[PDB]
Order: C-alpha cells, then sequence, then structure tokens
C-alpha cells in the first residue's frame, strides 16, 4: 500500500565525509525507522522513533524527518559505517521497508594486481575450459577486463565477479571467468587478458601461451 | 545478534509448498507476535505478515495473502510459516522478527530487535548438483614479481552456497572468495583466490577447503604451479 | 454507607459517559493503533501503539474515594493490539492500584437469597413432581398439566445451577481480584452461550404451561356433560347412567355419591378421567406449552446469532429484536388475565347458582390457579407496553435484573400451590402415614 523510496542507491563517502541518506513515503507517516544491515547478518534497529538511535549506534548517525520526507546522516564519517540502510515504516499496515542504500567508503586510487590463470589439466577433462584473470585490490570499482584469445576479442563467454569492499583496505577484487570448449580452448594458443583502469597508465595485458607450462 | 532460532535452508520445486520453524526461547510478556519478513535480492525487504500466538490468528500483507499461512505451536511456542504455489518470485531469505520495545512509557519507541538468521529458500526445478573444484595457479612464471595468485574454482554447484576456506582457516588475510555466480547453464561458480609471496609456491602448501553441505560436498583442492 | 443500588446508577452513568465519549470522541488519524472499548469496569480510549494507557479509576467503585487520581493500566503493542497475556481470556489490565465494602455485602447476600431461593424451589419442585408420578392414585390429566409446569420451572432452576457452575468453574483457576473479573468474561462468551438460549426457552414455557394451566382450569369449570376414567379408562354416560348399581340415567358425576366405585376395575370414584376429551386436548396443552415457546425463541436466537451474537447476545442496543420474546410472552399474558378476569365471573356464578361448591376440585385448583396468574404475569403487563414508549425501560431492566434475584422462589410457589397444597396428596400423605403405623 504506502512506499518506502530512499535515495541514493549506492553511496559511497571518503571517511569523515557528510553522508547523507533520503527516504520518502508516499503517505505522510508519523514516525520512520532505520534498520543497519551488514552483508552478512539479518538487519538490526539503527535509528527509531525517527531521530531515536538505537543502543551501541555511534552519534555520528542522526535520524531527521517529518511528514513524507526523512534522511539518515553522519558527520564524522568512518569505514564502520559501510552497509545497507534500510527504512520502515510502522505507522499502517502492510508495513513497508526502504530499498535499502548501501554506503561504501571512498579512498586513494589503487590498480589491480593483475593475474591470469589457465585451465586445470583436471578441467581439460570434463569437457570445458574456464580460463581466469583476477584484479586484486583497486579501487575505485570500475574496471575494465577484456579478453583476447589469440588476439580475438571475447565476448560474452565470461562472467566476472566482484567482491565487496575489503573490511581493511576498502579496495576491491575483480575475477573474470572465460568459459571456454576444450575444443575451442585447444584451437588457440595465445590467451590473454586486457586491464583497464584508473589506476593504471596503460591497459595491463597478462597472457599465456596454451599448453606452453 | 541473531535471538530467534530459526528453520534451516530449503530447495523447494516450484508448484510445491515450504513450511519454516521460528522457534524462540521464550516469548516476552510485552513481544509475543512474530512477523515474517521477506527479503529477496533487489526487491528489498517485505513485511510478510504476523501471527498472534496468544489466540493463533494471524494477521497477512495482502499481498501474500493465499501465499502465505501463519500457524502457531501452543506447547513448543514457536511461529510457522507455509507458502504454497511456489515460484521463482519466492525465492529469497525469509527473516522471522519481534518488537523489542525501547521505552514503553512514550509512545512509538520501539523496532523489530529480534531477529532471526533467516531461513533462505530456493525454488528451482534444478536437483542440487555437486562443485566440481579446479586449482587456480599461473603458467609457473613469475621473474620475481614478489606477489602470487592461486586459488579455486569451485564450479557447477546447485543450490548456493558454497563455503570456502583456506588452508583449513589458518590462510585468512590475502584471501578473496567471490560471489557466486548462475552459470548459462543454471548451476553456480566461484573463485576464490589467494596472493601470497612469490617465493612460498615451491615451499608453503596450500590447501583448499570447499564445504558444500547441501550436496554433502567436502573437497580439500591443493593448489600448485603445474 | 454505601448503596448497592446508586453504585449500579453510578455504573449506568460511567457507561453512559464512556458510550458518548467513545463515539463522540475524534479518531486518532494515526490509522495503526488499538480500538477504544469499555471493559465493563474502565473506560480506554485508542492507544497509541508501543504506550502504557493509564486511565483513571472508575468512580462509580464505593472505594474510589480512597484510592484517589487512578492507576488502572493496558499496554498498546507496536501491532496495534492491546497486550495479552491470556487470549482465551480479556487483555491484560492492571488493577492493582485500584483494590480494597457495603455494596458487595449487599451483593453477595442478594446472590444468597437468590441461590438458596433456587435450590430451594428445585428441591421442592423435583420432590413435588416426584410425588404426582410416585403415586399411582395420582395419574390424572390434571395432575399431568402441573408436571410439564414443574418441568419448565425445574430446567429453569437446573439452567441457572449449569451458569453458576461455569461461574465457580472460570474462578477456581487461581486467586487473584483482576482474574476474578477475567472469570467472569471468559464465561461470558462460551458457556453463557447455549444456556442462556435455554433459559430463555424455560421462562417462555413458563408462562405458556400457566396459559394451558388457566386454560384447562376454563375448560374443567365450562364443561350435555360425561366423564371417564384414568385406570382402566371406563366411560361413564351421563346420559345412560349407572343403575345397575344404583344411579338413574340422566345424572352427571358431580351428583355422583363419593360411595362410587368404577365397575370394571374397582378403584374409586376420586379417579375419574374427567370430561372423555381431556385425554386427546392434553397432546393440544404440550403443543402450547412446549410448541408455542419454541414458536418464538428459536426465531430470537437464529438472529441472535446471524446478526448480533457478541457478548451472549446480551447486548441488545442496536436494535430491539427482543421483541421476538418479549411480545409473545406479554400475549400469553394478557390472556393469562383475561383467563383470571373470566374464571372468577364464573364462579361467583357458579357458587351462587347452587351448581357448584368450594370443595370441589375445579375450586380448590381456582384458589391455586387464580394466585399464580396474578402475580407471574403481572410485571410483565404493566411495564412492557408502557416502559416500552421510552428509553426508561432501559433503567426499569436494571430494576428487573434485581428483581429476578427475587423472582427465585417462584418456582417454589409454583411446588407449593400444585402440589403441597393439594388436598388429594394430603389424602396420600396421610394413606402413607397410616400405612407405617
Ligand atoms: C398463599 C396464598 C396467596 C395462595 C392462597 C390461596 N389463594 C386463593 C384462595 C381463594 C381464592 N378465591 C376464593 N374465591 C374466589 C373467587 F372469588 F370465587 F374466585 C377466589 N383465590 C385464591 C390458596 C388456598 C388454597 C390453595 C390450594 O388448596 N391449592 C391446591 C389445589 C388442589 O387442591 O388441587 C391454593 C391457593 C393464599
Ligand atoms: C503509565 O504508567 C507507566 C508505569 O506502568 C509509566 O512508566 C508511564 O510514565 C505512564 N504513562 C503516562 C501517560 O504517564
Ligand atoms: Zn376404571
Amino acid at each position: 500500500q504506502i512506499v518506502l523510496t530512499q535515495s541514493p542507491a549506492i553511496m559511497s563517502a571518503s571517511p569523515g565525509e557528510k553522508v547523507t541518506i533520503s527516504c520518502s513515503a508516499s503517505s505522510s507517516v508519523s514516525y520512520m525507522y532505520w534498520y543497519q544491515q551488514k552483508p552478512g547478518s539479518s538487519p538490526k534497529p539503527w535509528i527509531y522513533r525517527t531521530s531515536k538511535l538505537a543502543s551501541g549506534v555511534p552519534v555520528r548517525f542522526s535520524g531527521s524527518g517529518s511528514g513524507t520526507s526523512y534522511s539518515l546522516t553522519i558527520s564524522n564519517m568512518e569505514a564502520e559505517d559501510a552497509a545497507t540502510y534500510y527504512c520502515q515504516q510502522f505507522h499502517t499496515y502492510p508495513w513497508t521497508f526502504g530499498g535499502g542504500t548501501k554506503l561504501e567508503i571512498k579512498r586513494t586510487v589503487a590498480a589491480p594486481s593483475v593475474f591470469i590463470f589457465p585451465p586445470s589439466d583436471e578441467q581439460l577433462k570434463s569437457g570445458t575450459a574456464s580460463v581466469v584473470c583476477l584484479l586484486n585490490n583497486f579501487y575505485p570499482r570500475e574496471a575494465k577486463v577484456q579478453w583476447k584469445v589469440d588476439n580475438a576479442l571475447q565476448s560474452g563467454n565470461s562472467q566476472e565477479s566482484v567482491t565487496e569492499q575489503d573490511s581493511k583496505d576498502s579496495t576491491y577484487s575483480l575475477s573474470s571467468t572465460l568459459t571456454l570448449s576444450k575444443a575451442d580452448y585447444e584451437k588457440h594458443k595465445v590467451y590473454a587478458c586486457e586491464v583497464t583502469h584508473q589506476g593504471l597508465s596503460s591497459p595491463v595485458t597478462k597472457s599465456f601461451n596454451r599448453g606452453e607450462c | 545478534e541473531v535471538q530467534l532460532q530459526q528453520s534451516g535452508p530449503e530447495l523447494v520445486k516450484p508448484g510445491a509448498s515450504v513450511k519454516m520453524s521460528c522457534k524462540a526461547p521464550g516469548y516476552t510478556f510485552t513481544s509475543y507476535v512474530t512477523h515474517w519478513v521477506k527479503q529477496k535480492p533487489g526487491q528489498g525487504l517485505e513485511w510478510i505478515g504476523y501471527i498472534n500466538p496468544y489466540n493463533d490468528s494471524p494477521k497477512y500483507n495482502e499481498k501474500y495473502k493465499a501465499k502465505a499461512t501463519l500457524t502457531s505451536d501452543k506447547s513448543s511456542s514457536t511461529v510457522y510459516m507455509e507458502l504454497s504455489s511456489l515460484t521463482s518470485e519466492d525465492s529469497a531469505v525469509y527473516y522471522c522478527a519481534r518488537i523489542g520495545y525501547f521505552r514503553y512509557d512514550e509512545g512509538g519507541n520501539y523496532a523489530l530487535d529480534y531477529w532471526g538468521q533467516g531461513t533462505s529458500v530456493t525454488v528451482s526445478s534444478a536437483s542440487t548438483k555437486g562443485p566440481s573444484v579446479f586449482p587456480l595457479a599461473p603458467c609457473s612464471r613469475s621473474t620475481s614479481e614478489s606477489t602470487a595468485a592461486l586459488g579455486c574454482l569451485v564450479k557447477d554447484y546447485f543450490p548456493e552456497p558454497v563455503t570456502v576456506s583456506w588452508n583449513s582457516g589458518a590462510l585468512t588475510s590475502g584471501v578473496h572468495t567471490f560471489p557466486a555466480v548462475l552459470q548459462s547453464s543454471g548451476l553456480y561458480s566461484l573463485s576464490s583466490v589467494v596472493t601470497v609471496p612469490s617465493s612460498s609456491l615451491g615451499t608453503k602448501t596450500y590447501t583448499c577447503n570447499v564445504d558444500h553441505k547441501p550436496s554433502n560436498t567436502k573437497v580439500d583442492k591443493r593448489v600448485e604451479s603445474k | 454507607t454505601v448503596s448497592l443500588w446508586e453504585t449500579v446508577q453510578k455504573w449506568r452513568e460511567y457507561r453512559r459517559q464512556c458510550q458518548r465519549s467513545l463515539t463522540e470522541d475524534p479518531p486518532p488519524a494515526t490509522d495503526l493503533f488499538c480500538n477504544r472499548t469499555f471493559d465493563e469496569y474502565a473506560c480506554w480510549p485508542d492507544g497509541e501503539p508501543g504506550s502504557f494507557v493509564n486511565v483513571s479509576c472508575p468512580w462509580y467503585l464505593p472505594w474510589a474515594s480512597s484510592v484517589p487520581q487512578g492507576h488502572v493500566y493496558r499496554f498498546c503493542t507496536a501491532e496495534g493490539l492491546w497486550l495479552q497475556k491470556d487470549n482465551s481470556s480479556l487483555p491484560w489490565r492492571d488493577l492493582s492500584e485500584c483494590e480494597e465494602s457495603s455494596p458487595e455485602e449487599q451483593l453477595l447476600f442478594l446472590y444468597i437469597i437468590y441461590t438458596v431461593g433456587y435450590a430451594l424451589s428445585f428441591s421442592a419442585l423435583v420432590i413435588a413432581s416426584a410425588i404426582l408420578l410416585g403415586f399411582r392414585h395420582l395419574h390424572c390429566t390434571r395432575n399431568y398439566i402441573h408436571l410439564n409446569l414443574f418441568a419448565s420451572f425445574i430446567l429453569r432452576a437446573l439452567c441457572v445451577f449449569f451458569k453458576d457452575a461455569a461461574l465457580k468453574w472460570m474462578y477456581s483457576t487461581a486467586a487473584q481480584q483482576h482474574q476474578w473479573d477475567g472469570l467472569l468474561s471468559y464465561q461470558d462468551s462460551l458457556a453463557c452461550r447455549l444456556v442462556f438460549l435455554l433459559c430463555q426457552y424455560c421462562v417462555a414455557a413458563n408462562y405458556y404451561w400457566l396459559l394451558v394451566e388457566g386454560v384447562y382450569l376454563y375448560t374443567l369449570l365450562a364443561f350435555m356433560k360425561k366423564y371417564t376414567c384414568t385406570v382402566c379408562g371406563y366411560i361413564y354416560n351421563p346420559e345412560d347412567g349407572d343403575p345397575d348399581n344404583g344411579v338413574n340415567p340422566g345424572t352427571d358425576f358431580k351428583d355422583i355419591p363419593d360411595d362410587w366405585v368404577c365397575p370394571l376395575c374397582g378403584v374409586g370414584k376420586d379417579q375419574f378421567e374427567e370430561v372423555e376429551e381431556e385425554q386427546w386436548i392434553f397432546r393440544l396443552y404440550v403443543a402450547i406449552g412446549w410448541g408455542v415457546p419454541l414458536l418464538f425463541v428459536v426465531p430470537w436466537g437464529i438472529v441472535k446469532y446471524l446478526y448480533e451474537d457478541e457478548g451472549c447476545w446480551t447486548r441488545n442496543s442496536n436494535m430491539n429484536y427482543w421483541l421476538i420474546i418479549r411480545l409473545p410472552i406479554l400475549f400469553a399474558c394478557i390472556v393469562n388475565f383475561l383467563i383470571f378476569v373470566r374464571v372468577i365471573c364464573i364462579v361467583v356464578s357458579k357458587l351462587k347458582a347452587n351448581l357448584m361448591c368450594k370443595t370441589d376440585i375445579a375450586f380448590r385448583l381456582a384458589k391455586s390457579t387464580l394466585t399464580l396468574i396474578p402475580l407471574l404475569c403481572t410485571h410483565e403487563v404493566i411495564f412492557a407496553f408502557v416502559m416500552d414508549e421510552h428509553a426508561r425501560g432501559t433503567l426499569r431492566f436494571i430494576k428487573l435484573f434485581t428483581d429476578l434475584s427475587f423472582t427465585s422462589f417462584q418456582g417454589l410457589m409454583v411446588a407449593i400451590l400444585y402440589c403441597f397444597v393439594n388436598n388429594e396428596v394430603q389424602l396420600e400423605f396421610r394413606k402413607s402415614w397410616e400405612r407405617w403405623r
């Protein structure tokens, strides 16, 4: 029935910067409730009765709002505050939640340490062959992996997977898995992966030659 | 911080029904009504409904009427949520939560404080498959880069999840276990790589413990540079 | 002193204040809240979810002076409900701060004379009905009607004996002031359902078996007239008489000497079966005594279930559907008094015309029937329509509640006047006492 819309989708802030997450409801509600959910656990009461803080929540957090428009704000931002924040309404039935706002933490531009792995010869029995290209601990998240099997720009055969921002150094890690046939694989020699990133002056290409290792 | 002891994960065929448990150590005289919340990735968080255990009468979200069936046990004091005629739209984490009150004197100071672990539901026709694990070692060439990467490629399993530890949890740093990706085939696959010193590739052994409770798969793949 | 009546008159105004406010008061505009309701004790407003609703203690209470400001609580949950504790019972309330009297001293006394008045009556009626059924010398058309009038009162007396059992049933759960009040509610929803229905039928049967009692008394006086027998069933044709034993043809049973016995079986003349028509007309008397009460008690119970079955169908505020039981009982009362009036008209004429004597069974019964009809229907005629006109039959129904706690004896009254007072059972009393010595 009533709809809670909270902007932005994902928020990235450098430590000590003002974070301010909105939540505009469809119909005017009395109080607003916020939950901090950290990927890897159930949600947690974070702010109740619009501006009241839950026990253990640091004073940097402050809830504010009235009518439809509500927000959650952070002053002395810290990396500990990276998580998805759901606003909730207890005012009417059904009880509406928010879309959540994943909060991330800006940091120094880091370049990925790239690694390419051929497919196992154990896998070269399974009728397939998956070549992986790892990008370790770059910031920001946006990075380009470009597969080039014998200087042929591969497309729509690989699937990249990015971890969550690291707990300790706020970096990311990305893997691109070039899934290929045993026949398709054994037909080509030079397998390479061209990584384009903000931290990289020139796109790095980590290669390998088929079987020749 | 989980207080509500919920039931285990479930893999159900589309069209079937799933009934999950939410055992509470004991209902507080102030809070006894259990609420059920649906967390479907990308759908957000959804309040399904609640069950009053003292009168066994439940409240439902109009969206989830004739979908969910909330009941309670008298003896064990446990809530139950059945989900009839299931589809892909119903594959989600399912929480049971209870309201914790901050200041009973003042009106409105409360929140869903008591949360459950979350009963994940996977509505798929795909039968539970086992992960085939493969090493992720380079071409034995580094020319002294001083940093070397290697890992596991846990392939073709269903349903999620796969638990990847390294050197039986002794190796905790430089580790990266990527989120699973459902391959076009229909199965999940994930890589778990670890950056170690290039000097160790011929001195330190890197066993890679993979665990997949659904298919009861337990494997230790020691990764070597060919 | 504090009065046991004024404390209810103040309670009636507390419900007036309550009803007025919980209807005049604006909705909270919070959408999700917990409804404003009257506990039948305290008046509660709408509760803000997640707040302790503290209310001032009811002023109708006697000790209300000793506990000022008032601290009777209830909790509104985040869900929008009043805290339960026990759902098969009423919601949690804290009447702890408002407890301990003269009005309850009179209340217990009123209940004591009510239950002993009912135990006294039921025992007298059961032993009375055992007198007419035990002794064969009494198996006659007349007494059968009495036994049925006994039955309706006997069932009504064991009906109050079942309700009191549910009252003692729920109260024996433990020991608490709030629970005492709660035990009343849990029984006001379940046990009250079916018993109060049969009670309403019993009452309807009392008044309608009173009707046939008066009707049988009219037939016993309006009766060429013939007679029969109850033992063997010999029909004494008066137009034929019985000269073979010493009674010329054309003589009424009223003119046959007491020194007479039935020529077929040999039982006394005191065992005559009245007019040969009394036999089959009793089927009608049963059809009127039990049939008619069903014809308006089940219609009432049906609509008091299809339309308003909340609070043991006791709350009749929305619409006056109780006329389904009042009007037929009032109808019975008007004709019961019309019978009463016509009976006196006949007896006085019959006695003066020498055509009837006080020694007769028809006069002995008239003394009794003309005594029940006036007292049992008196209230149900004057108030019935006069009070119905306006909203003051409201405060008259509170008085009727008090009446009902004095009308417990009205069962014994039927037992005495129709059995203990009977000259026939007195001859059976003397026969039983002589059979020992
Ligand atoms: C305690 C009481 C108020 C009830 C008592 C008394 N009531 C009573 C007494 C007399 C007249 N009465 C006289 N003449 C007329 C007139 F005007 F002609 F109609 C009316 N009416 C009423 C009563 C006494 C005797 C019996 C009696 O034996 N029952 C048994 C019936 C039987 O044996 O089968 C019953 C009732 C006083
Ligand atoms: C109601 O009473 C409670 C104690 O049970 C108290 O904490 C609260 O302050 C009271 N609320 C009001 C309206 O004063
Ligand atoms: Zn005979």
